[PDB]
RNA sequence: UUGACAUUGUGAAGAGACAUAGUUUCUUUACUUAUUCAAUGAAGCGGAGCUGGAAUUCAUUUUCCACGUUCUAGCAUUCAAGGUCCCAUUCGGGGCUGAUCCGGGUU
RNA sequence: GCUUGUGACGGCCCGUGAAAAUCCACAGGAAGGAAUAGUUUUCAUGCCAGGUCGUACUGAUAACCGCAGCAGGUCUCCAAG
RNA sequence: GAUGGGGAAGCUCCGUUUCAAAGGCCUGAUUUUAUGCAGGCCACCAUCGAAAGGGAAUCCGGUUAAGAUUCCGGAACCUGG
């Protein structure tokens, strides 16, 4: 209205080099984002095999956290608490006589790969939480099977790290609960039956089905739109 | 010769009109009349098919 | 035996293009958003003598759509072109002399240059000064346009390949008699060491297969198969014919 | 939220913290004395008889110079060592591997008793 | 140069066997992720929506095109002026809009 | 007049007869800038500094290569009556 | 002719902007204080290669046994600060 002025500006061919837009669509990534990147679309462009995309089949937001909130309670030592449990071991025990046992039986939640597979063929797993990340997935592929076989309860669960957190690990390929204060035992029959309900009842339907060869969606609409007219025309 | 342009007055580089040590300055009389008979004509080329989208 | 002169080329020291003086390259411009969408304006800036080339190069200047800055392209000069002109360049172009269209927008009989085997690769097909390519049909599904070639191929090529309106400028410059060695010297100073040709015949046998005898004679047919080996091939390379061409050539 | 916002095509290689050094011990535990002093800088008088007489017309002395030396080190080097202000220094290698510095003294100096003064004579 | 095997994976029609149930093998022709070729300071791809309109309506749209630049050897740059909302009003500065959404497959 | 320099032209080409450093100008208008006093270093004048290596001589029927102070070979400027 | 690379048993061969996350300037921010970060650019991508190519700027007189557009004298010019 002043002596200020509208002029607004032609972006169209052949004029008005064209403004700033967001390129993001199209940026020259690094090789190596790149190659994680298509990583991911060639594993799914190939007909994946069902012993493997058992997994993606990843357990719920909400039966997890509840998992994770029963197995927060069940951490091992942390650098004090050990520590500080020998002290006051060391002291009772050499002394006062204690029959090498001034501590209570501890309860935590096992882990290490090794450690938890003789546990499931043992019998001894109540409960086995395996996480989807594994990279070279033959260190995991064969726990569903085996847990199957050995009628303990598993759960593919997102989160490797995830799993590392609650055991004091930057990460962890697998956590287990065998042992459970009776104060726990109703929360973890109702946590095992969901998970069972989810995995290990489903297993061997799922292990009658492969998975991928899901198409980007570049040509996913030239293909739902080439058999849309092809058949209604 | 080039360097020496730079040890010597602007005066010498240049003439007082619009494209001084540039144009020969009957180029610029045409890049005038060039540039203010099309701006002239945009307008002309506007309200004509204008007009066109109010009748046709 | 001897390595033969054929042979030697290929290793590139005395027979690599003079190319000192060379104007650049010529190509349309890279095949961006405007050219295949709408069209772009140019001005060719300057018609301009390429070293040892047949036809002149047109310098075609164009605004960058993208920074503001002049970018300008090497074209060849299509016969008609001039200083000043305005190139169109553009799926959506008119079918004037000196603009440049994608083959699948202009109609047959169109007589086009510098035209694209791919479409993008800058020019291709009929660059040399006289030359050209007519459209000579359509196929609108899967969008082929099928085009005759300066030898007298007829070969299918994309809708989208881009050909620039005309003839290449420069005709005739291969009616005219050399009349005497220097001018052919002087030609080939600048394209590259291929001249003069001394006759494989009159060699010694060490030099090339028809080296040799007491009389100058090529002592076994010339006519050297396909599967031949380098250093046999010289003379006529698979030849499904020879002799003098009598009667009407113009493929039918 | 949503995606970054990258308005150019290129990627680059992002500017990261780059660290000074804070060696552990030290380089070589002692630091080299000064490689060209002043009575490292000229080596001797040049007392040739046309040079002697530079000395007498010209006011010059004539020095016989590390190689090592340039233009400017041999100006300190002069008025530290004998208390005089030097004009100009022109040098030139002797055909034999050596520095001769032709050093001409401002007109309060007069280089004849700054020869004598020197010892040579 | 020609063949076989390996790199070699996904469909569909058509041949081939236990002797006219689908495991498997080929011929024909599709698919894209291996592999291959090109282009670009990986810039506007694919899908959908806006508004116009050819279109004839067989109930209301069943669709298909479009969907900022062509008398002239000018000029086109400061995240854009305009519009709108903020900072607590300074001089400065930001968001949105201008420039429609969605998928991150550079084409 | 002679040698050389240069100009405006003209002949020739299927030959149309390098590159980069570097220097300037223009288009642009970001910004900064005075009344009780500012902007100005492309105007004048004034201050300081400018390193490192080569620099002699021969260049030829004797200083180079031809076993040599070899009738051979070896790039070029100046040029009186 | 290095370099991310690609060959090759290997000495090494190939590629030179080459399928690479390739780099640095202007000044603002500081008034702990020195240079961290706040803008915006540039995506130009080694280097070697001409004592006849390109190229900042000097002259005259005098002077030595032997040096000089280099010393002396007088008179300039360029570049950087
Ligand atoms: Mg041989
Ligand atoms: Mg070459
Ligand atoms: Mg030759
Ligand atoms: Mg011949
Ligand atoms: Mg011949
Ligand atoms: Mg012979
Ligand atoms: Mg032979
Ligand atoms: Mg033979
Ligand atoms: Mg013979
Ligand atoms: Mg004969
Ligand atoms: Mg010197
Ligand atoms: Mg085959
Ligand atoms: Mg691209
Ligand atoms: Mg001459
Ligand atoms: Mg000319
Ligand atoms: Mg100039
Ligand atoms: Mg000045
Ligand atoms: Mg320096
Ligand atoms: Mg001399
Ligand atoms: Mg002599
Ligand atoms: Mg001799
Ligand atoms: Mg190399
Ligand atoms: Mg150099
Ligand atoms: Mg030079
Ligand atoms: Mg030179
Ligand atoms: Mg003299
Ligand atoms: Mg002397
Ligand atoms: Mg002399
Ligand atoms: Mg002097
Ligand atoms: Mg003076
Ligand atoms: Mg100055």
């Amino acid at each position: 209205n002043p002596l200020t002025h509208s002029t607004p500006k032609n972006f169209g061919i052949g004029q008005a080099v064209q403004p700033k837009r967001n390129l993001s669509r199209y940026v020259k990534w690094p090789e190596y984002v790149r190659v994680q990147r298509q990583k991911k679309i060639l594993s799914i462009r190939l007909k994946v095999p069902p012993t493997i995309a058992q997994f993606q089949y990843t357990l719920d937001r909400n039966t997890a956290a509840e998992t994770f909130k029963l197995f927060n309670k069940y951490r091992p030592e942390t650098a004090a608490e050990k520590k500080e449990r020998l002290t006051k071991e060391a002291a009772a025990v050499a002394e006062g006589k204690s029959k090498q046992d001034a501590s209570p039986k501890p309860y935590a939640v096992k882990y290490g790969l090794n450690h938890v597979v003789a546990l499931i063929e043992n019998k001894k797993a109540k409960l086995v939480l395996i996480a989807n990340d594994v990279d070279p997935i033959e260190l995991v592929v064969f726990l569903p099977a085996l847990c199957k076989k050995m009628g303990v309860p598993y759960a593919i669960v997102k989160g490797k790290a995830r799993l590392g957190t609650l055991v004091n690990q930057k990460t962890s390929a697998v956590a287990a609960l065998t042992e459970v204060r009776a104060e726990d035992e109703a929360a973890l029959a109702k946590l095992v039956s969901t998970i069972d309900a989810n995995f290990a009842d489903k297993y061997d339907e799922v292990k009658k089905h492969w998975g991928g060869g899901i198409l980007g969606n570049k040509a996913q609409a030239k293909m739902d739109k080439r058999a849309k007219n092809s058949d209604s025309a | 010769r080039p360097r020496q342009y730079a040890t010597v007055s602007k005066t010498h580089k240049t003439v007082s009109r619009a494209y001084g040590g540039s144009r020969c300055a009957n180029c610029v009389k045409e890049r005038i009349i060039r540039a203010f008979l099309i701006e002239e004509q945009k307008i002309v080329k506007k309200v004509v098919k204008e007009q066109t989208e109010a009748a046709k | 035996g001897r390595v033969i002169r054929n042979q030697r080329k290929g290793a590139g020291s005395i027979f690599t293009s003079h190319t000192r003086l060379r104007q650049g390259a010529a190509k349309l411009r890279t095949l961006d958003y405007a050219e295949r969408h709408g069209y772009i304006r140019g001005i060719v800036k300057q018609i301009v003598h390429d070293s040892g080339r047949g036809a002149p190069l047109a310098k075609v200047v164009f605004r960058d759509p993208y920074k503001y800055r002049l970018r300008e392209e090497i074209f060849i000069a299509n016969e008609g072109v001039h200083t000043g002109q305005f190139i169109y360049a553009g799926k959506k172009a008119s079918l004037n002399v000196g603009n440049v269209l994608p083959l699948g927008s202009v109609p047959e009989g169109t007589i086009v240059s510098n035209v694209e085997e791919k479409p993008g690769d800058r020019g291709a097909l009929a660059r040399a000064s006289g030359n050209y390519v007519i459209i000579i049909g359509h196929n609108p599904d899967e969008n082929k346009t099928r085009v005759r070639l300066p030898s007298g191929a007829k070969k299918v090529i994309s809708s989208d390949a881009r050909g620039v309106i005309g003839v290449i400028a420069g005709g005739g410059r291969v009616d005219k008699p050399l009349l005497k060695a220097g001018r052919a010297f002087h030609k080939y100073r600048l394209k590259r060491n291929s001249w003069p040709k001394t006759r494989g015949v009159a060699m010694n046998p060490v030099d090339h297969p028809h080296g040799g005898g007491n009389h100058q004679h090529i002592g076994k047919a010339s006519t050297i198969s396909r599967g031949a080996v380098s250093g046999q091939k010289a003379g006529l390379i698979a030849a499904r014919r020879t002799g003098l061409l009598r009667g009407s050539q113009k493929t039918q | 939220k949503a995606l970054k916002v990258r308005t150019s095509a290129t990627f680059r290689l992002p500017k990261t913290l780059k660290l000074a050094r804070a060696p552990k011990y030290a380089s070589k535990a002692v630091p080299h004395y000064n490689r060209l002093d002043s009575y490292k800088v000229i080596e001797q008088p040049i007392t040739s008889e046309t040079a002697m007489k530079k000395v007498e017309d010209g006011n010059i002395l004539v020095f016989q110079v590390s190689m090592k030396a340039n233009k400017y080190q041999i100006k300190k080097a002069v008025k530290e060592l004998y208390e005089v202000d030097v004009l100009k220094v022109n040098t030139l290698v002797r055909p034999n591997g050596t520095k001769k510095a032709y050093v001409r003294l401002t007109a309060d100096y007069d280089a004849l008793d700054i020869a004598n003064r020197i010892g040579y004579i």
